[PDB]
């Protein structure tokens, strides 16, 4: 979920991009890779307040490419999951193994033994979608979901979602 | 020819001064390893035999070995033998059902050449077939290579020069070598003032 | 006065043919070999017991006993020395490499 | 300093409050003091990445109903963000379809409302996220509530962020 | 050919220290590797085409470095763990100078 | 190729912390238990699962991948398994340290022996270090046999404090072989002590006991010591090699793990089937032998692991220490690439800080150059020249780190060069090269020379700058190192030049001077018998390459202009040089011609010598190089040596017979 | 030997002359921190000579 | 069945299957024959010992003997611990059975290729339920 | 300072050691009987005080350990009577300086 | 600055010896501008003489002094110098100078 | 995974899954992936424990 | 194989002499800023030393070599190297140099500042 950060990172410039006004390539480079960017150790970085000013320090040169290393630190929101967290969300897939629920950024999967057993997968119906004898989840569908487990590598989160607890499913 | 380098006569050298042949004898051998895990000196096609080596393969013959007398020249191949692998694998991504054989031949150094001067084929104790490829090549005395007089005064060729170039007495007569007189007296070499 | 007695023993052994060697390299041996309180030979004994680094230490002489030994005592090696930098094949802190080039900004942008 | 090596820690959870090792109650910002964890709702967020964004694009110049909001921020992240922001497109989609509060009074309103309740701000950002209407479905959503909070002032913050609800 | 010891004691008289980094990785062997930050081996399973890094037994998968060493040293290592010793590699000093 | 791109980030080593692994480290970070001690399937292709030779473990076959890391031999790095031990057994490297340790501690209890309720015991806690304090702490509890459980107050020895303890008898503890045996003393009771005890003992030592001892909680503790998981080095610490591309010739490594695993899986069977207890000493006691061979094969009072040709098995140890070992033979000297060897010999037309190579090692060595616009032109000559030809190049690296071979590509055509892209050319000429003679006992015999493309076979180098290597030709290999990155050629021009060492910082005078048939023909040409006629005078003027074109005013007009041989070699010293020397018996005239004058780069009288343009400390090679810096230094090297060598060219010098004879 | 011994000795900024450790050898370098190449042998006046030398 | 763990080497810009490869021993490089792209750097061409894995199966046994400073005590005690092996019963028998095939073949000064033949025969032909009863002496005879 | 004239019982060294500030040394008259501060080799040794030590690491970013050693028990260390952690400013002649001034902490 | 001022107080002594009144009056006879031409060369020459940091001075004595052994009553000479090394109680000749 | 013969549990089955968004694909087989029988021997698992217990209850009385 | 008269010494090769006789804080602490001595009192050399000169030109010659911006200006010189002393002769080097004090403290030198004498 939403949360803002103090985040340091340290970036590779490159001597091509040594010209007199480092300062915005330096702060662009920052935003392409920091924007949308998931990280395991923080969740995934939406959007880097206090553009104006940046702590940019003295940048290290290497001692063998010549690249400029900077250590920036910038404030930023960021979309760190958790488990034992309910959300809500849209689904945007589904299939006989389960759906994809659109939580912000992320696609977390609710396993088809995460459901309540009304709920079953009918692929003839189009969209393919699960269906039950009280309500029916489809595709851009309102649904609560909770997540019970996150992995986060390096670079990607994946969660682990289900609608078996009470109050759950499409509101 | 400063401090234990010589200055030769290249002219002498075109006339054959210090000229000299270089054999060398290239063995190999057949063995088998079990029932069907042997070898042949064979000449391999690309079409049936994996991982040969780069060097060209035209100067063999039916039989796998070179025929006395061709010239050779860096990493041409002079024995051809191929051993058979299991068949059917994957390696390398040219491998096939056709290379039922892989190449252990025998290529010449890669800085040597020359002419194959006697090729020998004949079987050892154990009744295998082996032979033996004598490559014969010229070292012509060139700029440093090692030379030594009767008296512990080794050293390279400097440089060479041709006649006209170096000195010469009233007679005509051109040094074959020069030394350097320094290479004298810290040696004490006085043998080599007296055996001149 | 050992030390002093050390130096005149060393430029008597170095003299003795009429070589010359300045003073300043058998002043640093010296004041190597007498820098502990006591005359630290140069041996597999001497310098190479001092806490100087594993690797330092192990490059020398007596190898694997002396892995054995810090990894006994888990000693931590701080990477300073010339030949920690050597086997993990980074810039050791020497000669060009006994500083850090950092890029500077402001006259950077001042230049014009 | 630290003598580091796989020590024993707890898994991360929600209703234990172990949000990990670097989300501390208790956070050290880049002028190096202590400073508190921050987490904010969607609504909240969508207000502050919205300032943020004109506040870039303010920068970048110098150098309501839900469709044509949804408009705006979309040409807004077309002429402000560059490449690859197809996830803050997401979210900022996922924000606006999953908004309770449209205006910085409301959240200001819900702010100060949470702020002298004593709770954490993970759990109070959580209660402001969700559109709970029962004291038992909140306690039974949040796991942490339970214990924390008594049912009544449940009941009056769960009615009271419903009245401020608009849209 | 051999940059034994005394060509690497005279380079180090010089002070050429890059130079002699050069010799000692980019002329012979240049290993990138991946540590643990938890603990100092080398035990990280690096899935590069997936993006994914773990050291099992840490159980961390955001705590990885990778570094250039000497894959004479990565193989001194790994021989130093067959010895039952640890050679715990750290990217951040941990003690003052 | 290069290698993949990684995502995490690139750090440096600052810290290297040593220790012990724990038992659950080792299964923790094995990715596979071990089981069967054959490496090789039954069918004799495929590698055997829970073998020696485990795919998880890692690959060391092109066409295979590792089944962990998924990557080949350039990218996995291997993978370590584990042998699950039937019994504990001692690390061979630890015995000392184990009887040492077993001497401080409790046999029964596990506590020492001497705690702080002795000042001999608190001053040994004194001490900082781990070693010292551990030595002191051992001699002192080496000679007390009991655990005393109960001892007299420190402050006064009048009432008796029942510290811990059990107060049991510890035995003596000495080694006999690979195995400890205690005395227990005679109211003596001696026995073997079982690697397991000891091991319970260890554990039952508390966290300060050890740290007393110097051992680190979580990195060395004292049980650890006790081998009882041993971890399995991957296939790439131990490859499998090939005689023929048929052999399947193993590591030693790999058989003394078979020989592991087959007394640990003899153990196992001994111990759950029934055995008599001398079989289950005698089985542990080869698993602990095999144990140590595979760790220390040279153990004193020792049987050692024989090959099936009888040789020694090599090993870790053995690969670790000695010349060919890891350390000095692979880590901390090594073998290079981009290096050239091969005879040398003088050349007095090269300049001091040039060198001679080899047209064909000029094609062989290569620098990546990096494509910029001020060298897109040359480099795309270069590589419409190709690789067979100098000037060339031999590889372009694209930016992606894609390496095209310039064989096989010109049938592909012509490559267009982009901005930082690579261009590993041949080295031309003014390169900085690293020019090296082993054994280089000082950092003078290994510096830095500028390439000359030269149509030989040699190093072809200056005769001047033979002294510092101590090289001569009568057949010296001598090595050369070419840089490829632009910071280290940089430091080499500026660092280990040929001009910037003339003097050594050895004796503080010049290691470089002239010699020989210079040194001689310089001596003879500033007699003052000497004096050159004008179409003598005008080749050697003009052989001086910085002559500023002006011809001297000979030293005599009529009847015939002559100049003397000073006057040509004062072309040569640069002006504003002034030095002055007085031998015995020189005056401001000298009868003798002996010591030196030189004035604003004349020179005066004296006829030139070692003492003056030899390695000598105030002679002209220092005081030029110490007023006019070191490329004068070196120009005027070449300068002197060009000239003295024409004089001495058309002057002639020998030696005979006739002159060894009074 | 002797180059294992004094492999990590550098004159730091400092000019004093320390190992890897940091431990002082020199407090600076050669006891007057001067450069071993840049030293010439020569002679001092003052110290040899007569004292009516010394005055003239 | 089994994973793949293959590695092909193919020109990714040529395209063209099967590629045409040459592998540059010399120059530690293997590359595509058509464009010229390298594919594999720092290719590999003493420390072990020679087993071939088919006259005597995978067996990976080193024994004890004496060093430069060895008591004999451990020596035979070491030798007898070795003895009393059960897994390599058989291995034990069979290299007995090689060692007197081999004994028998320079009895008799036959060439090495007769011992490698009758040793691989004998190999092949070991355990066989219709080979049980008869005389080893035969068994090797038959061999030879 | 207790000057003795040939040798001391070990059962009067076991209580050497006395009750703090009091210290004793045991000096020889074999071992006085010249000055060894007098020897042309020995040079100058001057205690330094608390403060002086202080300022020496403070100047130099020194620590305890990185200081040359002196041991407790060099005859020097004997004459100044030096004790653990106590720095003497040694100045001696100079071939190449004249005047060089070096530290040694006694350990 | 003491010990600033004891490191050249050898060299002090030089050029207070070298560039005394009366010998630069007398015997080199300089002008001003030769006067203040020759103290700036000689502390540009001093500031180029210092030892520049960073120097592996270590490596440069163990050099300096290991390769004169190879260029080679009491002993003397390779034996003596491993005596001296390798510090050992005995040597071959023990020896003193009393005066 | 059938072919490699992997277990995977239900976290790192996510990011196993393909474009289609259907199936879990494994990384070395590139086969997708099928269901390990886990789960519905938990009713086995409370059988035996049961069937364990009634038989140990006289130890306990011991 | 070879049988050679000609002694050469094979290198690196003591270790058979070896077995011949084998028998015989309070100013700085942690990462502070206290490590970044001020401008002010600054106590290393104004000159930059051959080590930070050879550094200097390497480093901008490798920069040059990957396309940074040139600041001076070119009189046809291609080759990195010059042109990075080129720039070094009118301090237009854009570097600043960090000498590490042995207690880890640190000094920051501009190459515009530092006086280039050698
Ligand atoms: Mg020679
Ligand atoms: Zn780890
Ligand atoms: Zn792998
Ligand atoms: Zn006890
Ligand atoms: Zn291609
Ligand atoms: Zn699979």
């Amino acid at each position: 979920m939403f949360f803002i950060k103090d985040l340091s990172l340290n970036i590779t410039l490159h001597p091509s991009f040594f010209g007199p006004r480092m300062k915005q390539y330096l702060k662009t480079k920052l935003l392409e890779e920091v924007e949308g960017s998931c990280t395991g150790k923080f969740g995934y970085i939406l959007c880097v307040l206090d553009y104006d000013n940046i702590d940019i320090q003295r940048g290290r040169i290497l001692p063998t490419d010549g690249s400029a290393e900077f250590n920036v630190k910038y404030r930023a929101v960021v979309f760190k999951p958790f488990k034992g967290e309910v959300v809500d969300g849209t689904v945007v897939s589904c299939s006989q193994h389960g759906f994809e629920v659109q939580v912000g950024p992320m696609k977390v999967f609710v396993t088809k033994h995460l459901m309540p057993q009304d709920l079953t997968f009918n692929a003839g119906s189009n969209p393919p979608s699960y269906q039950s004898s009280e309500d029916v989840i489809t595709i851009k569908s309102r649904i609560r979901v909770k997540i019970e487990g996150c992995i986060s590598q390096v670079s990607s989160i994946h969660a682990i979602g289900s609608i078996k607890e009470d109050y759950l499913g499409a509101i | 020819n400063q401090e234990d380098s010589m200055i030769m006569n290249q002219s002498s050298i075109d006339r054959g001064l210090f000229r000299s042949l270089f054999f060398r004898s290239y063995m190999d051998q057949e063995k088998k390893y079990g029932m069907s895990i042997t070898e042949t000196f064979e000449k391999p096609q690309r079409t049936n035999t994996l991982r040969m080596k780069h060097g060209t393969y035209d100067k063999l013959d039916d039989d796998g070995l070179i025929a006395p007398g061709v010239r050779v020249s860096g990493e041409d191949v002079i024995i051809g033998k191929t051993t058979p692998i299991s068949p059917d694998e994957e390696e390398l991504g040219q491998r096939t059902a056709y290379h039922s054989k892989r190449d252990a031949s025998t290529p010449l150094r890669s800085t040597e050449n020359g002419i194959v001067d006697q090729v020998l084929v004949t079987t050892n104790q154990d009744g295998l077939k082996f032979v033996k490829v004598r490559v014969r090549t010229t070292k012509i005395p060139q700029i440093g290579d090692k030379f030594a007089s009767r008296h512990g005064q080794k050293g390279t060729i400097g440089i060479t020069y041709r006649r006209e170039d170096m000195p010469f007495t009233a007679e005509g007569i051109v040094p074959d070598l020069i030394i350097n007189p320094h290479a004298i007296p810290s040696r004490m070499t006085v043998a080599h003032l007296i055996e001149c | 006065a050992g030390r002093a007695a050390l130096y005149k023993e060393v430029y008597n052994v170095i003299a003795s043919d009429g070589s010359y060697v300045n003073y300043r390299h058998m002043a640093l041996l010296v004041d190597v070999m007498t820098t502990q309180g006591g005359l630290t030979s140069v041996t597999r004994h001497g310098f190479n017991r001092s806490n100087t680094g594993a690797l330092m230490r192990c490059s020398f002489e007596e190898t694997v006993e002396i892995l054995f030994e810090a990894g006994a005592s888990a000693e931590l090696d701080d990477c300073r020395g010339v030949s920690e930098n050597v086997i993990l094949g980074q810039m050791a802190p020497i000669g060009t490499g006994a500083f850090d080039v950092m890029i500077d900004e402001e006259s950077l942008v001042k230049y014009m | 300093r630290r003598r580091r090596l796989k020590k024993v820690e707890e898994e991360e959870n929600a209703a234990t409050l172990q949000l990990g090792q670097e989300f501390q109650l208790k956070q050290i910002n880049h002028q190096g003091e202590e400073e508190e964890l921050i987490a904010l709702n969607l609504s909240e967020a969508r207000l502050v990445i919205k300032e943020a964004l004109v506040e870039r694009r303010r920068a970048f110049k110098r150098s309501e109903t839900r469709e044509k909001e949804l408009e705006s921020i979309d040409v807004l992240l077309e002429q402000t963000t560059g490449g690859n922001n197809k996830d803050l497109k997401n979210t900022m989609q996922y924000l606006t379809n999953f908004s309770r509060f449209r205006d910085q009074e409301t959240v200001g309103a819900v702010i100060q409302l949470l702020k002298s309740t004593g709770l954490h701000p993970f759990e109070v950002a959580q209660l402001g996220s969700l559109a709970c209407d029962t004291a038992d479905e909140a306690k039974t959503l949040i796991p942490s509530l339970n214990n924390k909070i008594s049912d009544d002032e449940l009941e009056r913050i769960l009615k009271e962020l419903s009245n401020l609800e608009t849209l | 050919l051999r940059f034994g010891e005394m060509e690497r004691d005279c380079m180090i008289a010089h002070g050429a220290a890059s130079f002699l980094k050069e010799r000692l990785m980019e002329a012979s062997d240049a290993f990138r590797v991946h540590i643990c930050g938890i603990c100092g081996l080398m035990t990280v399973i690096a899935k590069l085409n997936h993006n994914q890094f773990e050291c099992k037994g840490c159980d961390n998968k955001i705590d990885i470095y990778q570094i250039h060493i000497p894959y004479a040293a990565k193989l001194l290592f790994q021989e130093l763990m067959a010895m039952n010793i640890t050679p715990r590699l750290y990217t951040d000093r941990s003690r003052d100078f | 190729v290069g290698q993949q791109y990684s995502s995490a980030p690139l750090r440096t080593v600052k810290e290297v912390q040593f220790g012990l692994f724990s038992p659950e480290e080792v299964r923790a970070i094995s990715v596979a238990k071990i089981r069967f001690p054959e490496t090789m399937d039954e069918t004799q292709t495929r590698a055997k699962i829970g073998g020696l030779n485990d795919p998880r473990l890692g690959s060391i076959d092109r066409n295979l991948k590792c089944q962990t890391c998924q990557e080949g031999m350039n990218e996995c790095p291997g993978h370590f398994g584990h042998i699950d031990l039937a019994k504990p057994v001692f690390h061979v490297g630890f015995i000392a340290k184990i009887k040492k340790v077993c001497e401080c501690v409790c046999m029964h209890c596990g506590k020492l022996l001497l705690d702080e309720h002795n000042e001999l015991m608190r001053q040994a806690l004194a001490i900082k270090d781990s070693k010292k304090r551990f030595a002191a702490i051992w001699t002192l509890c080496k000679t007390k046999m009991v655990c005393e459980t109960d001892v007299p107050s420190e402050d006064d020895p009048t009432q008796l404090v029942s510290r811990g303890g059990c107060g049991n008898t510890q035995p003596t503890i000495r080694k006999d072989g690979l195995k400890l045996v205690g005395s227990w003393k005679k109211d003596p009771e001696l026995r073997v002590l079982s690697t397991e005890e000891i091991l319970n003992i260890f554990k039952h030592i508390s966290v300060k006991d050890f740290t007393s001892l110097g051992f680190n909680e979580v990195f060395s503790r004292p049980e650890w010591m006790i081998l009882t998981c041993l971890p399995v080095p991957p296939p790439p610490v131990r490859p499998s090699i090939s005689f023929n591309e048929s052999q399947r010739g193993e590591d030693d490594l790999t058989f003394k793990l078979a020989d592991i695993l087959k007394a640990n899986i003899s153990l196992e069977t001994l111990e759950h089937n029934g055995a008599p207890h001398h079989a289950i000493e005698e089985a542990e006691s080869l698993l602990q032998f095999h144990v140590a061979t595979y760790m220390d094969n040279d153990i004193a009072g020792q049987p050692q692991a024989l090959q099936k040709s009888g040789r020694p098995v090599k090993s870790i140890r053995a690969r670790l220490k000695g010349k060919e070992g890891r350390i000095r033979g692979n880590l901390m000297g090594k073998r290079v690439d981009f290096s050239a060897r091969t005879v040398i010999s003088g050349d007095p037309n090269l300049e001091l800080d040039q060198v001679g190579v080899p047209k064909s090692i000029a094609k062989t060595l290569t620098y990546p150059e990096v494509v910029t616009p001020y060298n897109i032109d040359r480099l795309t000559q270069l590589v419409r020249n190709g690789p067979n030809e100098h000037p060339g190049a031999k590889y372009v690296i694209r930016d992606s780190g894609d390496r095209i071979d310039l064989r096989y590509s010109k049938r592909a055509g012509d490559i267009q060069l982009q901005y930082g892209w690579k261009v590993e050319r041949h080295i031309m000429d003014n390169d900085p090269v690293l020019f090296n003679r082993q054994p280089s006992l000082h950092k003078m015999s290994m510096m830095a020379h500028r390439v000359k493309v030269i149509p030989y076979s040699t190093f072809r180098l200056n005769l001047s700058v033979t002294s510092p290597y101590n090289a001569d030709f009568d057949g010296d290999e001598m090595n050369l190192h070419v840089p490829q990155s632009e910071e280290t050629r940089a430091e080499l021009s500026q660092l280990c030049a040929v001009p910037l060492q003339i003097v050594s910082p050895q004796s503080n005078k010049p290691c470089m001077g002239i010699v020989q048939d210079t040194l001689c023909g310089i001596r003879k040409l500033t007699l003052r018998d000497t004096f050159i006629e004008l179409d003598q005078v005008l080749n050697m003027l003009y052989w001086v390459p910085d002559w500023d074109g002006v011809i001297p005013t000979p030293a005599i007009i009529k009847p015939k202009p002559l100049w003397s041989g000073k006057q040509i070699l004062s072309v040569a010293i640069p002006n504003g040089i002034h030095l002055q020397r007085f031998d015995e018996g020189t005056t401001l005239l000298s009868p003798k011609d002996n010591g030196m004058l030189i004035i604003d780069g004349q020179i005066i009288f004296g006829v030139v010598e070692k003492k003056t343009v030899g390695s000598s400390n105030g002679g002209l090679i220092h005081v030029v190089t110490r007023e006019k810096g070191p490329q004068v230094c070196a120009k005027l090297f070449g300068n002197i040596q060009k000239v003295v060598n024409f004089w001495l060219l058309h002057n002639g010098f020998s030696t005979g017979i006739g002159d060894t004879i009074a | 030997r002797l180059v294992k011994a004094l492999e990590d000795i550098m004159v730091h900024y400092d000019n004093t002359t320390r190992n890897s450790l940091g431990n002082v050898i020199q407090f600076i370098y050669g006891e007057d921190g001067m450069d071993a190449a840049h030293i010439e042998k020569q002679s001092l006046d003052t110290i040899g000579g007569s004292d009516a030398a010394f005055e003239k | 069945r089994g994973p793949n763990l293959n590695i092909v080497l193919t020109c990714p810009e040529c395209k063209v299957y099967p590629p045409k490869i040459v592998e540059r021993f010399s120059e530690g490089d293997v590359v595509c024959a058509l464009c010229g792209l390298v594919l594999s750097d720092k290719l590999v061409d003493r420390v072990g010992e020679a087993s071939n894995p088919l006259l005597d199966g995978n067996n990976l046994s080193t024994r004890i003997g004496k060093g430069e400073t060895t008591d004999m005590r451990f020596t035979k005690e070491l030798n007898k611990a070795q003895g009393k092996n059960v897994m390599d019963k058989k291995d034990n028998e069979v290299q007995a059975a090689f060692a007197k095939i081999t004994m028998l073949c320079d009895a008799a000064e036959l060439p090495k290729i007769v011992k490698d033949c009758a040793k691989e025969a004998y190999k092949l032909c070991h355990d066989e339920k219709t080979l049980k009863g008869k005389s080893m002496e035969s068994i090797m005879a038959a061999s030879i | 300072i207790f000057v003795y004239q040939n040798n001391i019982t070990p059962s009067a060294m076991k209580l050497v050691p006395s009750i703090p500030p009091a210290t004793i040394e045991t000096f020889n008259e074999a071992a006085l009987v010249v000055n060894i501060t007098h020897h042309e080799l020995v040079p100058k040794h001057i205690r330094l005080s608390s403060d002086e030590k202080r300022e020496l690491l403070k100047r130099y970013r020194l620590k305890e350990s990185q200081l040359p050693r002196i041991q407790r028990a060099d005859p020097v260390a004997l004459y100044l009577g030096l004790k653990r952690g106590e720095v003497v400013k040694i100045i001696r002649k100079s071939e190449t300086s004249g005047r060089y001034a070096s530290y040694r902490i006694c350990m | 600055q003491n010990a600033q001022r004891d490191a050249v107080t050898l060299f002090c002594c030089l050029l207070r010896s070298r560039l005394a009144t009366r010998r630069v009056l007398q015997e080199y006879r300089l002008t001003k501008q030769a006067f203040d031409w020759v103290l700036s060369n000689i502390e540009a020459q001093f500031l180029r003489s210092v030892v520049h940091p960073g120097e592996m001075v270590g490596v440069l004595a163990a050099q300096s002094i290991g390769e004169p052994a190879t260029q080679m009553k009491v002993t003397s000479g390779v034996p003596r110098l491993k005596e001296i090394l390798n510090v050992a109680k005995n040597m071959k000749t023990p020896s003193l100078t009393v005066y | 995974c059938p072919i490699c013969l992997t277990k995977y549990t239900q976290l790192e089955a996510v990011q196993l899954l393909n474009f289609d968004r259907t199936e879990f694909l494994c990384s070395l087989c590139d086969e997708p992936l099928v269901e390990d029988d886990s789960g519905k021997k938990n009713k086995e698992k409370q059988d035996k424990l049961n069937r364990l217990m009634d038989q140990i209850q006289p130890i306990i009385d011991s | 194989n070879e049988n050679f008269e000609d002694f050469d010494v094979e290198h690196f090769s003591d270790e058979e002499t070896y077995e011949e006789k084998p028998q015989f804080e309070q100013i700085r602490r942690k990462t502070l800023k206290e490590k970044a001595i001020p401008k002010d009192q600054r106590a290393t050399t104004p000159y930059m030393t051959k080590y930070e000169r050879a550094r200097i030109l390497g480093t901008r010659a490798l920069q040059i070599s990957m396309n940074a911006p040139v600041f001076v200006d070119l009189e046809g010189e291609t080759d990195p190297l010059r042109i990075a002393m080129k720039e070094l002769a009118e301090k237009k080097i854009p570097l600043v140099i960090r000498r590490y004090l042995p207690d880890g403290s640190f000094e920051d030198w501009s190459v515009e500042e530092l006086i280039v004498d050698l």
